[PDB]
């Protein structure tokens, strides 16, 4: 509880580098089994990296990654950690930890870290610009709304985009980023709503780069006069 | 490694249809397969593990089957939260290998879209664009044309598109389209609008402004 497993934020990282993603077990005794590696590249299957034993330390792995990925665990700070060198392109990918249940290695996955987007690029962090997309100019008539904010311009993913400070969650349609051919992302989100509240209620949507340690809080206000 | 292929790559079914997957080790592997869930943007969820052993929590209407070398998941009466990629893995053999995917969409009856267009804000058109967005809301299945026309007929090549994966509630997909200029070129014209074409509808809508607002 916080989670069960739970992982460190998206980075980007400079091809030839290296990442250290971490993974916080809490709730159960960690040193009673062995966690897992797992990446899962765009639009490729999940391809098993490595496993560690929180009890002894000890290590197995996959041997396309021979000679450049390290597992390592704080069994104080019940945290285990991957290290992945000599970064190439190909290693942007979610990489999660997952809970072998019974210590041996050799195993199903029954708990699975949320994941950590490593982005391996050049190109620098840029936090987003949010733009309102205000309900109307004058349309109502039927009996809903919708409004709604634009993120634009950031790199790399994620964004995460709140509505009311996660109070309002139905009718939430929070779209996939497109890359535009600059290189940054845009995504929006819309809310669809009963009109009769766009004049009782305030909309705020809370835009979350992680990346650039962005917060925004943007009132979608009416296209007003 | 040992492969694993699973059998389709992608099914469309109706709720309450039974679907069945398969899954080839490309060897024996006894028992040792477990079937995960996942659902667009998160993480992997075990369901089936030792072939046909149910997780804790997981609803009855999945089951597996299979030894050695052929798998099965069966999903005996399909339900819209049951939209997913699903997965199997061996752990017979290092590296432990998982198959391709089958994605489950849901079929269902055709809704047609709320559509809603959305004009350049104030503080974007400080910073020299303008984006304009035109929302389709709520619809099935999931073809729909959108023609952008600015200055009437002078309908447009310069927009991006995203949709949404398919709701676990009531299988719809919603669709944005963004048409981006530059302030220049957006005060230079004045009717901006969408124009919308889906099976659903029974004439193409159109959603335009004026720029010019009020």
């Amino acid at each position: 509880q916080v989670k069960l497993l739970e992982q460190s934020g998206a980075e980007v990282k400079k091809p030839g580098a290296s990442v250290k993603v971490s993974c916080k077990a809490s709730g159960y005794s960690f040193t009673s089994y062995g966690l897992h590696w797992v990446r899962q590249a765009p639009g490729q299957r999940l391809e098993w990296m490595g496993w560690i034993s929180a009890g002894t330390g000890n290590t197995k792995y996959s041997q396309k990654f021979r000679g450049r990925v390290t597992f390592t665990r704080d069994t104080s700070a019940t945290t285990a950690y991957m290290g992945l060198s000599s970064l190439r392109p190909e290693d942007t990918a979610v990489y999660y930890c997952a809970r072998d249940p019974y210590g041996g290695g050799k195993s199903e996955f029954d708990y699975w870290g949320q994941g950590t987007l490593v982005t391996v690029s050049s190109a620098s962090t840029k936090g987003p610009s949010v733009f309102p997309l205000a309900p109307s100019s004058k349309s109502t008539s039927g009996g809903t709304a919708a409004l709604g904010c634009l993120v634009k311009d950031y790199f790399p993913e994620p964004v995460t985009v709140s509505w009311n400070s996660g109070a309002l969650t139905s009718g939430v349609h929070t779209f996939p980023a497109v890359l535009q051919s600059s290189g940054l992302y845009s995504l929006s989100s819309v809310v669809t709503v009963p009109s009769s509240s766009l004049g009782t209620q305030t909309y705020i949507c809370n835009v979350n780069h992680k990346p650039s340690n962005t917060k925004v809080d943007k009132k979608v206000e009416p296209k007003s006069c | 490694e040992l492969v694993m292929t699973q059998s389709p790559s992608s099914l469309s079914a109706s709720v309450g249809d039974r679907v069945n997957i398969a899954c080839r080790a490309s060897q024996g592997i006894s028992s040792a397969l477990a079937w995960y869930q996942q659902k667009p943007g998160k993480a992997p969820r075990l369901l089936i593990y030792d072939a046909s052993n149910l997780e804790s929590g997981v609803p009855s209407r999945f089951s597996g089957s299979g030894s050695g070398t052929d798998f099965t998941l069966t999903i005996s009466s399909l339900q819209p939260e049951d939209f997913a990629i699903y997965y199997c893995q061996q752990f017979n053999s290092y590296p432990l290998t998982f198959g391709g995917g089958t994605k489950v969409e849901i079929k269902r009856t055709v809704a047609a879209p709320s559509v809603f267009i959305f004009p350049p804000s104030d503080e974007q058109l400080k910073s020299g664009t303008a984006s304009v967005v035109c929302l389709l809301n709520n619809f099935y299945p999931r073809e729909a044309k959108v023609q952008w026309k600015v200055d009437n007929a002078l309908q447009s090549g310069n927009s991006q598109e995203s949709v949404t994966e398919q709701d676990s509630k009531d299988s719809t997909y919603s669709l944005s389209s963004t048409l981006t200029l530059s302030k220049a070129d957006y005060e230079k014209h004045k009717v901006y609008a969408c124009e919308v074409t889906h099976q659903g509808l029974s004439s193409p809508v159109t959603k335009s402004f004026n720029r010019g607002e009020c």
